RNA sequence: CUCUUACUUUUAACCAGUGAAAUUGACCUGCCCGUGAAGAGGCGGGCAUAACACAGCAAGACGAGAAGACCCUAUGGAGCUUU
RNA sequence: CUGAACUCCUCACACCCAAUUGGACCAAUCUAUCACCCUAUAGAAGAACUAAUGUUAGUAUAAGUAACAUGAAAACAUUCUC
RNA sequence: CCGAGCCUGGUGAUAGCUGGUUGUCCAAGAUAGAAUCUUAGUUCAACUUUAAAUUUGCCCACAGAACCCUCUAAAUCCCCUU
RNA sequence: GCUAAACCUAGCCCCAAACCCACUCCACCUUACUACCAGACAACCUUAGCCAAACCAUUUACCCAAAUAAAGUAUAGGCGAUAGAAAUUGAAACCUGGCGCAAUAGAUAUAGUACCGCAAGGGAAAGAUGAAAAAUUAUAACCAAGCAUAAUAUAGCAAGGACUAACCCCUAUACCUUCUGCAUAAUGAAUUAACUAGAAAUAACUUUGCAAGGAGAGCCAAAGCUAAGACCCCCGAAACCAGACGA
């Protein structure tokens, strides 16, 4: 513990204190980097590579409509409604090699991602889910046990 | 779970066993003995250097005495014996002085002879051949 | 009273050493002590000395008249 | 800092930090320059442009800011049309 | 210099009252 | 407390053989919890140490110390105890082999001082121990004479070796 | 320290080595345990090492005693009457071999 | 002084008593029992400590929250003071910041 | 350790009876300065860093880790010839001596763990014999655990138990990461 | 006071009884000069030196006693005064 | 010539810096399982005291020191002195 | 024991200040500065320690680095080779 | 050889469960524990401060009725120190146990007694045979300091090297703390026994599990994730405030 002073006696100042000089974390001007962060909508990205991977392994069934319930049941995506997630955004990554024909319902989709599914004969729709609805559709069984 | 030292008695006895022959309370009282025992052990450790030093001072004194009985100073004996390729050390030389006095006189005589040869050589201008006892045996 | 057995056991061993030192036990023959095999000891005796003894003769050499007369008295006392 | 809150026994975030610094998921912290809105009439164009830059903090400051904020602020976020989305991940970084 | 007085403290009586 | 001194008069020796010499009789006796200081008692036990039973009783009879009257009482009852119980033929054929004092159990009391201060006084007690042995008092050791000093000095000059050599 | 311990002059037993050399180690008494982790190394020494060690030293009578014990010990006795007890608690087979050989060489 | 002069009474341990013999049984109640019961539900003890771990400050907060209303006046006062002392120690004192 | 709760507790200097007043003035007495007679330096004072129970030691290894441990214990028993498979646990009699003699004849260890598929369907004969023994313990399959397996020298499993154990333990290798506790309904669980 | 003296009592000292306190790192506890954290029983160089009580003395042991009250320091207190 | 812990010689080698930092071991106690004249592998913790004018208790030193107490004779009746 | 009583409680008040801080063994290890109601203290550098990554570090050859001005200084910086 | 040493019980601690609670006759709110007389008085009303903010002046967590999670998020604040929700979510619960203490411990407790204080109030210490004491000349001994058995012989941190030999010879300026530096005539310590002081997050690291997933709903994830191991002392002011007790 050293010798004398505050180090040995255990009474050194709080973290961030600099001995009385205006500390670094205070002398920097405030700026709205994080303003409203908790009210910003978030979308878990789902790539066409990941979707093709899931279809090839039998984890998602392209013979039936694919929505959040089917993606979550296949453990394709993890949605956190308590963390301001509003659903999945379909991203273009993997468009060149995407071959599956699917009917998929997402919350957001890039223009190139839409083209990749439509070129193969599939259908893509963008569907909104409110925070309560998103929780229910993702984990239906826990909801059914509430008797509502 | 409350733990207490149960064998403190033996820990104390490890120090006190070395302090039985001390004078006064420092032979029985741990607080006192431990400090004195530490000092004793440090002294014992450093004494190994002095033992060697003193041992050699003793041999030099004894060799000096024996040499003076033959009219030779200590540096003349040790120096000139080396020049005869006699590598006897001071420990052996001191023992010889006590228990082999006739051999020691011979060693003193040999040193004295080599010493006189040195003087003759130094006095000469190189004309003289090397002394009989001054010749060095070479090793290749 | 402190918990434990090890320290107490160690102290008992020390108390028994001091008791013996205070009253040293009367000495006894090595044969009477444990770990003794007379036949093995006889053979080792010769081997230590690097001598090829005859085991019959060597054993007789150790037998003394006093031991024989006393051995017989014990036999008579026990009615054997 | 409050290492253990009295109500939850949980470490607390220093909110002063949240109001001034942006944490990129890769570990970097971004800030503005002190004085960037002060006495602009006496400052040259070159100096004023420097003051407007968004700049990175050093290792020591980053380590301090990391300690002064809870894990929640270090999670990966997927905000829609985030202006800083590209900067969350490093590229071609050797050590 | 302010007056300094340390009052004496008596020990518990029982410690000097025990009999065989 | 320890009471080993009273248990030494209970040792029974095996019968002696016909050729063995007459064994002197030993009598242990003591008195416990004497209201007296062991330091003051030590000077009285040191006085008679080595004396005969009759000489010790004469020295203690004309001493002014309080411990003197107590030791003399302990000696008188140890003398009778010897002849009556320990098979001692002559009561005057005894001498003081061992005589010492020991600390007893003491009590603590308050001693009042001025200014509300106090001290603790010990009410001191001691023990007295004595051992009587049958026979005459061992002759005192004569003082070392010049012949013994010289004989010892020359013996040291003859026992010295040559050190730190062969 | 030297002042705190006894000393002696260098000597031999019955002028050993002058006319002939006689091994001074006379007896070895091992006390191993059938069960017990402390004696694991001592049990392995009795299986392969003790038999070969006796062949080399025919003048030493070795007494191996297997009995319940928490601390296995070897007791060495010498012709001059000295008795030495050395614990072999938790020692490896190689460690015990070294110790036993040292005892054989001492006077 | 300070060491006993006799051996203590020998320690007799019955290693095959019913308590020791059946130690561990049903610790895999969930894995082998269709997860109907969690192993934490086997823990018996204070209501504020079953299946939960924390440091002394955290334990004190938890105890006051769960059973503080049922605690004795003297006990609750000490608990409040302990929470106050521990709050200052952990948040304000120590080698590290 | 996971279910260990320590009840050891001591009193700090704040909880020891009394100790309010400063025992004597700071200066002038010639004595050491003290603030309370219940300081940890004093006889009868508080404990500086003593136990502050009740104290919980609860923690949980990952479910997969605990399942793997069971597999290792079964393999070790088989590899070392300590595992015996039975068709059933039905004995001819309920006398404990029969079971004891049976183990001795078959060269089983001193202790034997007997595992039946279900508590309710344990044969009455084995229940009577084991109830009167100390080193022969009868447990249901749901009670199998590493500690008991290691404490008992010999493990005896019935054939139905073997099927039971393989089903439960191999399910851990092929399962998804959970979406919610497995107690809740799943498509294919239970069975 | 120059300039002190005599006597009595108390204390004192010895014998008997009773029996504290501060103090105490350990001590086998000399003098001179020199040295040194700058004033030495303990270091260097010299000198002195069988052991052990009792009674005096107060030069030293930087003697005991009270964590200096003077002085300064502390983002330590309190009393009082006030534009 | 004398003269180090420098260097050489026989054998061995982790074995001479405050704060701080890294590492290898370990006393006793309890628990699990061993062991069974005092142990082993592990899990734990009120887990180690030559020093805080430390706390409690014992006994020393100062010290048998400071200090303390009962008028006289007698037949213990009494008388005398103050 | 009154510059403002005593008792209990808040209270384990607070102290950048003094004192104390308990088994064994080995190893590395001595320090440019800045700010601060700050100089009896802290935070950042610097030095120091452990682990990790991969590549040069130290020692240095020529060539090269200012006029103004009185000491035309000892030197430094840079630097392949080794 | 004394003084002493040694012991294992008394009880106690932390949980669980369970709601809790008196009574012989007589006396007792006046000066309580006092058989027996003319009165009529009557309860409520924000805690503060230490302390943190390295001063301090706004401010500075204190069960308030479900574990968990939402979350240390929204939000509050000399926007500093720090304080801090809710919607929503949602499990278990079989007293008679103990890796708790064992006479300086554990309750202060053999007792709120002795003793201390006018009062409020403060507040101890300690016991130890055995089947039988209607077996008491009984249970051996061995162990701290202090003493005794047994004072002392030039010279010196009291020892070391040694030596035929205790000493004589040679070598050697106690310890701790504190300092640029201490034999220092700077600090603490008579001695023995017992007691008496490093508590944890953030990351990282090491070793397992599984792996684009990990985790026994929440959370994290561009090799991650889960679990474990391993780092943060003791004593001490003058003070401040509240409510009692005292002429
Ligand atoms: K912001
Ligand atoms: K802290
Ligand atoms: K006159
Ligand atoms: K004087
Ligand atoms: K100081
Ligand atoms: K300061
Ligand atoms: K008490
Ligand atoms: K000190
Ligand atoms: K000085
Ligand atoms: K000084
Ligand atoms: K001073
Ligand atoms: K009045
Ligand atoms: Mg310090
Ligand atoms: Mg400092
Ligand atoms: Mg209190
Ligand atoms: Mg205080
Ligand atoms: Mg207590
Ligand atoms: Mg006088
Ligand atoms: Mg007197
Ligand atoms: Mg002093
Ligand atoms: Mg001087
Ligand atoms: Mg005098
Ligand atoms: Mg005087
Ligand atoms: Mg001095
Ligand atoms: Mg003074
Ligand atoms: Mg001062
Ligand atoms: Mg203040
Ligand atoms: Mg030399
Ligand atoms: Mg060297
Ligand atoms: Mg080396
Ligand atoms: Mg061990
Ligand atoms: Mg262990
Ligand atoms: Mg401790
Ligand atoms: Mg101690
Ligand atoms: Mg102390
Ligand atoms: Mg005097
Ligand atoms: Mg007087
Ligand atoms: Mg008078
Ligand atoms: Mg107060
Ligand atoms: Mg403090
Ligand atoms: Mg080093
Ligand atoms: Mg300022
Ligand atoms: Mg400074
Ligand atoms: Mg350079
Ligand atoms: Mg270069
Ligand atoms: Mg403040
Ligand atoms: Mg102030
Ligand atoms: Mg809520
Ligand atoms: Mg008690
Ligand atoms: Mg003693
Ligand atoms: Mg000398
Ligand atoms: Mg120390
Ligand atoms: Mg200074
Ligand atoms: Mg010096
Ligand atoms: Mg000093
Ligand atoms: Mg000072
Ligand atoms: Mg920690
Ligand atoms: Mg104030
Ligand atoms: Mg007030
Ligand atoms: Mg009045």
């Amino acid at each position: 513990r050293g010798h004398k002073g505050e180090r040995q006696r255990g009474t050194r100042p709080r973290l961030g204190f600099e001995g009385g000089q205006t500390p670094f974390y205070i002398r920097i001007p405030k700026y709205g980097f994080n303003e409203g962060h908790s009210f910003r909508r978030q979308y878990k990205p789902l790539s066409l590579n990941r979707l093709q991977y899931l279809i090839d392994l039998g984890r998602v069934d392209p013979s039936q409509p694919i929505d959040l319930t089917q993606l979550v049941n296949g453990r394709g995506v993890t949605i956190q409604p308590l963390k301001r997630d509003y659903g999945v955004q379909l991203v273009e990554e993997g468009a060149d090699t995407f071959t599956a024909k699917v009917n998929i319902e997402v919350q957001l989709a890039s223009e190139l991602a839409i083209a990749a599914i439509e070129k193969n004969g599939g259908v893509v729709t963008t569907a909104f889910y409110d925070p309560r609805s998103l929780d229910i559709v993702c984990k239906p069984v826990p909801f059914f046990l509430r008797g509502q | 779970l409350r733990n207490r030292v149960t064998d403190r008695y033996f820990r104390i006895q490890e120090v006190l066993k070395h302090a039985r022959h001390f004078r006064g309370r420092k032979n029985r009282c741990y607080r006192l003995a431990v400090r004195t025992v530490i000092r004793a052990f440090v002294k014992c450790t450093k004494a190994r250097y002095l033992k060697k030093k003193n041992m050699r001072t003793l041999w030099i004194n004894r060799i000096t005495a024996a040499s003076q009985e033959h009219g030779l100073k200590y540096p003349a004996l040790i120096g000139n014996l080396v020049k005869c390729q006699v590598e006897l050390n001071r420990k052996v030389l001191a023992d010889l002085a006590i228990y082999e006095p006739k051999t020691f006189k011979s060693l003193a005589a040999l040193a004295s002879r080599r010493r006189h040869e040195g003087f003759a050589a130094a006095l000469g201008d190189g004309k003289e051949p090397e002394g009989i006892f001054s010749r060095v045996v070479q090793y290749h | 009273v402190k918990k434990g057995f090890r320290a107490a056991f160690r102290f008992q061993k020390e108390l028994e050493r001091q008791r013996l030192l205070r009253c040293p036990p009367p000495p006894v023959r090595r044969s009477e002590k444990p770990n003794w095999d007379y036949h093995a000891e006889i053979q080792a005796f010769g081997h230590r000395l690097q001598e090829n003894f005859s085991l019959d003769l060597l054993k007789t050499a150790f037998v003394n008249s006093c031991y024989i007369k006393s051995e017989e008295a014990k036999r008579q006392q026990l009615g054997i | 800092l409050t290492y253990f809150s009295a109500r939850k026994g949980k470490r607390k975030t220093v909110k002063a930090v949240i109001d001034r610094f942006l944490r990129l998921h890769c570990g970097l912290w971004v800030r503005r320059k002190a004085g960037y809105k002060k006495k602009l009439w006496k400052k040259t164009p070159a100096r004023k442009k420097r003051l407007r830059e968004f700049v990175f903090c050093n290792k020591t400051q980053s380590k301090l800011l990391d300690k002064m904020t809870t894990s929640f602020w270090k999670r990966r976020n997927w905000y829609v049309d985030d202006p800083y989305q590209k900067y969350h991940d490093r590229t071609n970084l050797k050590v | 210099t302010k007056k300094r007085f340390t009052p004496p403290i008596y020990q518990p009586k029982f410690k000097t009252e025990k009999e065989f | 407390i320890s009471r080993k001194w009273e248990k030494k008069n209970k040792i029974v020796y095996p019968p002696q053989l016909p050729g063995e010499p007459r064994r002197p009789a030993e009598i242990y006796h003591c008195r416990r919890q004497i209201k007296y200081s062991k330091d003051k008692m030590w000077y009285l036990a040191k006085l008679i140490r080595g004396m005969s039973i009759d000489q010790a009783l004469a020295q203690l009879e004309f001493n002014d110390k309080k411990g003197a009257k107590i030791i003399k009482e302990v000696l008188l009852e140890a003398q009778d105890m010897a002849v009556r119980d320990h098979n001692v033929e002559f009561r005057s054929n005894l001498y003081i082999a061992e005589s010492t004092s020991g600390r007893g159990q003491c009590l603590k009391r308050i001693r009042y001082h001025g200014r509300g201060r106090f001290g603790i006084m010990e009410k001191v007690y001691c023990h007295y121990f004595v051992k009587l042995v049958e026979g005459p008092p061992p002759p005192p050791e004569p003082p070392k004479t010049a012949v013994a000093h010289a004989k010892e000095y020359i013996q040291q000059l003859r026992s010295r070796t040559i050190v730190h050599t062969l | 320290t030297a002042r705190g311990t006894p000393s002696r002059f260098l000597a031999s037993v019955l002028h050993n080595g002058l006319g002939r050399y006689v091994q001074q180690l006379q007896r070895l008494s091992f006390s191993v345990s059938r069960d017990g982790a402390s004696s694991r190394g001592a049990r392995e020494f009795v299986e392969r090492e003790v038999i070969d060690f006796a062949r080399r030293n025919p003048g030493v009578v070795i007494y191996v005693n297997s009995r319940p014990c928490c601390v296995p010990r070897v007791v060495a006795e010498y012709l001059n009457g000295a008795v030495r007890e050395e614990s072999i608690h938790c020692k490896s087979v190689e460690e015990i071999s070294t110790l036993v050989q040292k005892l054989a060489d001492q006077s | 002084i300070g060491i006993r002069l006799t051996l203590p009474p020998p320690k007799v341990v019955d290693r095959w008593n019913e308590k020791r013999a059946m130690f561990g049984v049903y610790d895999n109640i969930g894995i082998l029992g269709n997860f109907e019961k969690h192993p934490k539900e086997l823990i018996r003890g204070p209501i504020w400590l079953r299946g939960w771990k924390g440091n002394e400050l955290q334990r004190c907060i938890r105890k006051r929250k769960m059973v503080g209303s049922r605690m004795f006046a003297d006990d609750l006062h000490n608990l409040n003071k302990r929470i106050r002392y521990l709050y200052k120690h952990f948040n304000r004192h120590g080698k590290f910041r | 350790n996971f279910k260990r709760i320590s009840y050891a507790k001591t009193k700090t200097r704040a909880e020891v009876r009394g100790g309010g007043r400063k025992p004597w003035p700071q200066k002038g007495t010639g004595r050491a300065r003290h603030g309370s007679i219940r300081s940890p330096l004093w006889r009868g004072g508080g404990v500086a860093h003593g136990p502050r129970g009740p104290t919980s030691y609860y923690y949980m290894l990952p479910m997969k880790v605990r399942a793997l441990g069971l597999k290792v214990a079964l393999t070790v028993k088989l590899a070392q010839d300590d595992l015996h498979i039975m068709d059933s646990l039905e004995l001819p009699t309920g006398d404990p001596q029969y079971l004891t003699e049976l183990a001795h004849y078959r060269r089983w260890g001193d202790s034997v763990l007997l595992v039946d598929l279900t508590h309710e369907e344990m044969p009455q004969s084995i229940v009577e014999a084991t109830s009167r023994l100390k080193t022969f313990n009868l447990i249901p399959a749901v009670g199998l655990n590493v500690h008991s397996m290691l404490k008992h020298q010999t493990l005896v499993l019935t054939l139905p138990t073997v099927a039971f154990l393989e089903d439960k333990l191999l399910w851990q290798d092929s399962r998804y990461r959970p979406l919610y506790p497995f107690s809740l309904p799943y498509s294919d669980f239970p069975r």
